[PDB]
């Protein structure tokens, strides 16, 4: 079993957006007023699941196939790829990552989106995968959609894929959303400028990585993504 | 100052959070296996118990796409990290709310008691996570249990929580769901009878 | 009896921290939601007891003598001296000083103060000083140590110096905190912060004043501390 | 335009404002001289009064470790500051709320009428100052008191208070404490029944 | 035995101090003046103690727990910790770092410290440690106070913690001294100052360290050393 | 050019480098093990020899806070890096000057012939680093013995140092002391009779 | 930190200072009253001296130009400030030396014992600031009395020169010329026997 044996770098909540952000409509009402209580870190805080152990089935990181029903989905074919370190820089081996999105026109295969651009049927928007041994997880899949959505009278998303990542601990578990290099939607978007430092919404732009990309088949970004750096306990209890 | 790389920063999960960790929430086909909210096995060691609650916004309505992640130690205060659909008992397991009800089931055992770092023992608690639209970074919250009230009372955590009254709302109350042991653990984001969130 | 003949220039309550700041977490329970109501100047706002003939101790200033037990404190001696004069530039001679402190380890004598920290026999953290009649105070202590709090999960307070002023009036009056310079805990302070202006919160930092030292015994830091503005009333009721 | 120096910008108090401006209540010796709640000795002309009272945040829980200051007129509507423990009355003085009960109080006399600068009588108040951990610049008030109300509905101060409602915040009700008229005053920092706080 | 097989990058002596810098008075009649003879590396030169098994007593490190009388030293509660690398940035694992300092008053435990500042009944100021397999150290200990000392008139020594490296050999060996973050004093240092290039000034500024700190306990300073680099002998008598 | 990462630049031990490096000398208890002036045992193999020395300043005057490390040959000509306090012979050893005095000692064995890089044999040496007060970098020296003169004439060390009457600086006396060889090497740091300084 | 105005940086006074400051020895006519080099009118309290003394550069030769001013209690103990040509005693005075012999004379008294800012007694003493070409800010140094040897042994201010043999050199030496009581201070401003001086 899980034993208490490191602790996690406290995150910095100015750095992630704040709760309160009200130009993202739907926060205002599910905003704490109340602080936050600091508590210690614990076994409870520094331990969290591995999952090494899970089954994945052979298509679970590839979006073009894990829906299959008779054709390839239609839409900008890419491998969405990275790796996950820590905030020293250590790779996370061993770590679960899911994504998930809207298809190549915007549109959510999820039964309480309406949007009125089609569902496409060979596209489902559902990926996960473990990162590799020095930290490297990839994906393939098609470029999202922008999509509409009701918070002001004419905003849209940018394109973006959905992340979460487990890390080592529940100390270190995240969703996140990633962009892609150059939309001009981003800057506009309430939702991105939730975080208020411009150099954090940085850290979710994917660049376009021509490297990776297989010719006369599909392009690739990169997405790197950094969870709260872990050390060794020390000095403690005396 | 020592400035290490920063952490990447948090994003709302979305109200579609269910295509990608929900499967079935979706109204989508689930995969061969599934990281749910079925923590033990019928054999598994300890009390086996029914949570539920529901999710209230700083208006009192029902937030009803929640998605919550829970982490808990063993009956015997073990903390079970290697995940395994063939386990006896898993630490960890995924929820949601219904888009009808608004109301998340988790089925698990009562977890033992584990010491914190100085060696005190905390009283028995769920660790959960919450996510949902509107919900920029993840919310911490720990789900104690109304019949734990002499180790609720002794916990070096709920005793971080400068107000008694506050710590009040931790503790889930002790009820029964066709005649079996549950306990109702209700999140009020924001206002009259605000959960206590917490920060490590 | 006091008498109505001056007025103070207006406060800038955005040079001042506002009341809700939260990353100063107690704030968010303890400001008022509605607006301040502003009243004019009258005889209850313009004057303020003088205490030219509060009784001091012959130590009241000198916190390396006026708690001791058989010696002196241990830490870092230092002189703290300055000068406090009105917006318009006139000194406020007579005037009470009162400041309090932890000790060289960031340790308060109070209840309760549970940081782990020992208490210095020798130090109890009090002084108080009148300004003489050019508007000087000055106080020799031990320079306090930074100190961990239950804000955040990892916040510390700079060291620093709690100071009361009282100046000519219950309009003047002001509590404040001195820090010192260059601690680079000062900009990472959520009680610092709640000063919206990077320029107000420089003028609270205490400057090493190496000519004010006594060679071979102790250093000296120079905290200059600015009141409201005091003008007579002018073409009032005409 | 003319910009003079700017103010020394305020911070809070803390929460340990009592070992320097509270002797007693942080836990700590006394010197010869302090300024604390005792406004008039016995042989001061006018009338003898205890005040008392509570100060609440916006959750409605009370703030044990509140510091304030009062400054008032005499009986005879006088300002005195020349400040001596040898006088019978001084028009200033501290107090604090104690740690255990919440509650602080003061011995002084009611205030004689002063009027403002137009020479419009006011209405019979103690003007106070409060501090505490959580408050960055201090919050000015003032105490009037129930058996004037006749005077408090003609007050100029009061008349600024938009809102009828909102000036019933400021008037302390009169009670017998021991045999001694007594006021209580209560300030609610935030929330429901808000303290007026001025700005001068 | 030692072998000869590696060689050590050469010194420069004006990024180091010199040995004649006036300022600094007492290097006047104890600098040479005759020019250093510079000699080819040898195995005398280039083998030097490795300390792997000295013995260290469980709290050597710990200056907190190594003078212990009764109670906690007072003081500013630190950890100072850094990685020990070469030239080329390799790590020198297993290598012996000593340290020394005042308490946090300024005052030294050394018979011939007659400064007036108290001595601390539970601080004695001597640690050392060993590099682990990665090149890192890390000491517990007190935040030493400055200190004045008959130089100037009114010289007083920023707060600094002496640190001894051994290394791989003779050759590396170094004494230095540790300096911290935003110290006023330190510009104004004739000891500081005998370094001529503010550059290698810096480099012996540890840097304020939240990440490493113990919430509620202890702060830390992160002080990294590079020591001359070693190569692989080549070409050498051919 | 190819420029590294600079070395961390040196500054002076100080007059209480005792207090760290030499536990004894400060007037402080010492630890369970400590490097210090004893290399040998008496069972080391070799001729067991005392070393002695006063180190002087510019002026003439004793350098009485002065810090010695030395670096030094087993009977054989070899280095033992494996440093022991169990060891019968340990290649490295610390000593320090008298405060009343002045005069540091060692205890050590004769150390062996080595060759330099070329292959041509050194005279019998040990390497010596000073430190004190005063000395921003510490000053490398070499001590060689004057019942060694033939030796001494053919090393190629030495024999890098330009005038004849310079190499004198570094040729310790030999003397009986209690009955034991002994030899003496003073320092001077400065000005007449000042001693070779090295650089490598 | 705080920076006051910088003082005004010194130059050296040129070997023409004798045309401001010792008009007789440029060779030129006085004024009614001049400040020099008898600061004793005969009938004086104490033992009245001659002082006498040459200056020597780092070569050995007569520095010819030398300007110096002296600063000394009187008899009693007491510095006299108050400068007047009338006063039975001066505690200030100015000498030079003869370009010919390169010698200065004073006439003064043996000063009386004065305590240092502790409390502690000095041995009596003269300060002297010694200008000329070549030096570019003004050297400070003392002038003791080798007959107050007792007294000289303990001076706070000698014991701060940590060479016995340097505070030798501030010693002046009893001896007699024309029959009368002198003390002759060479002062050897650089190299061997260099003469202790001050910063204060
Ligand atoms: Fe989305
Ligand atoms: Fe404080
Ligand atoms: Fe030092
Ligand atoms: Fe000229």
């Amino acid at each position: 079993p899980a034993q208490d044996n490191s602790r996690f770098v406290i995150r910095d909540r100015n750095w992630h957006p704040k709760a309160l952000t009200p130009d993202y409509k739907t926060s205002i009402a599910r905003s704490p007023r109340q602080a936050l209580v600091s508590i210690p870190q614990s076994i409870s805080e520094t331990t969290g699941p591995n999952f090494s152990h899970l089954g994945f089935g052979a298509h679970d990181h590839d979006l073009l196939l894990n829906f299959n029903n008779g054709g390839l989905p239609i839409g900008e074919r890419i491998i969405v790829a990275g790796r996950v370190v820590d905030q020293y820089g250590k790779p996370v081996p061993n770590t679960l990552v899911e994504m998930w999105q809207a298809n190549a026109g915007g549109r959510y295969r999820h039964k309480n989106d309406r949007y009125l651009a089609p569902l496409d049927p060979n596209f489902g928007g559902v990926g996960r995968c473990l990162t590799d041994s020095d930290g490297y997880y990839s994906f393939r899949t098609i470029k999202p959609g922008p999509y509409p959505w009701r918070n002001g009278p004419n905003d849209w998303r940018p394109a973006h894929i959905h992340f979460g990542i487990s890390g080592p601990s529940i100390a270190t578990k995240l969703i996140t959303q990633l962009y892609f290099e150059g939309d001009p939607l981003i800057p506009m978007c309430p939702i991105v400028k939730s975080i208020a430092n411009p150099e954090a919404v940085q850290q979710l732009i994917a660049k376009l990585d021509m490297n990776n990309a297989n010719p006369m088949d599909c392009l690739a970004y990169r997405f790197d993504i950094v969870l709260r750096g872990q050390r060794k306990t020390h000095f403690e209890n005396c | 100052p020592i400035e290490l790389l920063p952490e990447t920063p948090s994003q709302t999960a979305g109200p579609y959070v269910h295509i990608g960790l929900a499967l079935e929430a979706a109204g989508n086909p689930t995969r061969d296996q599934e990281i749910w909210n079925r923590l033990a096995k019928p054999d598994a060691p300890g009390e086996h118990i029914l949570l539920l609650g529901q999710v209230y916004d700083g208006n009192g309505h029902l937030v009803r796409d929640s998605f919550l992640e829970v982490w808990q130690a063993d009956a015997n205060g073990e903390y079970q990290d290697a995940y395994n659909l063939e386990n006896a008992f898993n630490s960890f397991g995924r929820t949601a709310t219904t888009f009808d009800a608004g109301e998340w089931t988790l089925h698990t055992v009562k977890p033992g008691v584990v010491n914190n770092a100085a060696g005190v023992p905390m009283a028995p608690h769920i660790n959960i996570s919450l996510f949902a639209r509107g919900i920029n970074i993840h919310l911490h919250t720990r789900l104690y249990f109304d019949d734990e009230a002499q180790a609720n009372a002794k916990c070096p955590v709920l005793n971080l929580i400068e107000q008694p009254q506050r710590r009040e709302t931790l503790i889930a109350k002790r009820c029964e769901v066709d005649g079996k042991t549950a306990y109702r653990f209700d999140i009020r984001i924001q206002g009259e009878g605000e959960t206590v969130f917490f920060d490590f």
